[PDB]
């Protein structure tokens, strides 16, 4: 029922030791963001961006399940993360 | 002109009549005196 | 053209609105209501500068904070286009649209903050980029120079129809071999459902080249709509309306077809 | 093979 997500770092952003995750379809981009920040032992003041298709940054209230159904491929959704903006 | 297209144009004009045209002058006049 | 007339009618759509200050807001004095014609295609936090200025005047300086809005208790998300919010929440009620203005107690569980105009631009461009990923695999939007991206934004924020469409028309084109976009950017909203909206992959052209209709879309993604009316930009299109044409002509400036499913009024 | 995010969050950061 859950969906597979793969997280990839952009630029010099820290790399997650564990990249492939199974998440509830109802989890939002913000929920995903909060998880990574405390996983990388980052801080709230530090902003973190998430990207789909290496193209656009979905609103943080968007659900991963919808993004998967629309932009997923080969059984997973690829999301890129970065401490700074990458694609406008 | 297809009926579905005629319908859309007609409904947009009606919408504008009822929602915009009916209020634009009184709203402007209100702000004038505000 | 008749088509161009539709584009202008969509673009210049207005909703008469009554902004009233929250009755329990702490003020130095009572504020008069502020009346405004709100643009359907834009965003609240981009067009309510005069509303903000008006109501700040009765606040203690120290009591001024980020402004927010609600309709009958429902906080209004600034990142949802104005016309969509109204269609979904208030179109069955008498005009003008009664919005309540707040300062204190920003509800973070229901609303995203809007800390700057740049956040609005970032949101807008992000929506357009999502739309073009669906329509062209991002090929049109990425082939554009950054000044074109700016022009799209300036056209929205300054209400310049020709300026916007000089660029947006390119995003409404598709390959000669084809007869429509790859996938249609759409979202279907329904207050009775828990999920924020329905968004799925749906191709606008059948294998034989025939154009799919709005009815076809709904049968595939939201059968529970055929008692209920389908509302787009405050009107009810026939279900036989070709979807490709709708995407081209009745999308918002973010290139999305925002569709509301609402109970049939009485 | 994907790690369960719900598991980790409820296990111990
Ligand atoms: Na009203």
């Amino acid at each position: 029922k859950k969906i597979d997500i793969l997280l990839k770092a952009v630029g010099d952003t820290p790399i997650m030791k564990t990249k492939k995750w199974a998440v509830e379809r109802t989890r939002t981009i913000q929920g995903l963001i909060d998880f990574i920040k405390k996983f990388l032992k980052l801080v709230a003041s530090e902003q973190l961006f998430i990207y789909v298709n290496q193209s656009f940054a979905p609103s943080p209230d968007q659900e991963v399940g919808t993004l998967y159904e629309c932009f997923g491929s080969d059984g997973k959704l690829v999301l890129h993360y970065c401490k700074s903006q990458a694609w406008g | 002109m297809p009926r579905w297209k005629r319908h859309i144009s007609e409904q947009l004009r009606r919408r504008d009549r009822l929602q915009r045209q009916a209020f634009e002058e009184i709203i402007l006049q209100y702000n004038k005196l505000l | 053209t008749d088509d161009k007339d539709v584009l202008r009618d969509v673009w210049f759509g207005r909703i008469p609105t009554c902004f009233t200050l929250y009755q329990d807001e702490i003020t130095e004095r009572e504020a008069e209501p502020y009346y405004l014609l709100l643009p359907r295609v834009s965003y609240l936090t981009l067009v309510t500068d005069k509303v903000k200025k008006h109501f700040q005047k009765v606040m203690r300086q120290e009591d001024i904070s980020e402004i927010w809005f609600e309709y009958e208790g429902t906080p209004l998300k600034w990142h949802y286009p104005i016309g969509l919010l109204f269609d979904l929440l208030a179109s069955s009620s008498a005009l003008p649209w009664n919005i309540t203005v707040h300062f204190k107690s920003f509800p973070e569980k229901d609303l995203l903050h809007c800390p700057s105009k740049d956040a609005i631009e970032a949101h807008f461009m992000s929506c357009m980029k999502e739309a073009d990923a669906l329509k062209h695999k991002s090929q049109v939007i990425n082939e554009m120079q950054k000044k074109d991206h700016k022009q799209l934004w300036m056209g929205l924020q300054n209400d310049r129809f020709d300026q916007f469409w000089a660029i947006n028309r390119k995003l409404m084109e598709y390959p000669a071999e084809e007869n429509g976009f790859r996938y249609i950017p759409f979202r279907i909203y329904q207050t009775t459902t828990e999920r924020p909206f329905i968004q799925k992959l749906f191709r606008p052209v059948a294998a034989d080249g025939q154009l799919h209709t709005l009815g076809d879309l709904l049968k595939e993604v939201c059968p529970s709509a055929i008692k209920n009316q389908v509302m787009i930009h405050g009107i009810e299109p026939m279900l036989e309306t070709p979807l490709q044409w709708l995407s081209e002509h009745l999308s918002y400036p973010d290139n999305f077809l925002h569709i509301s499913i609402i109970p049939q009024p009485t | 093979e994907a790690a369960d995010m719900e598991e980790y969050e409820e296990s111990g950061l």
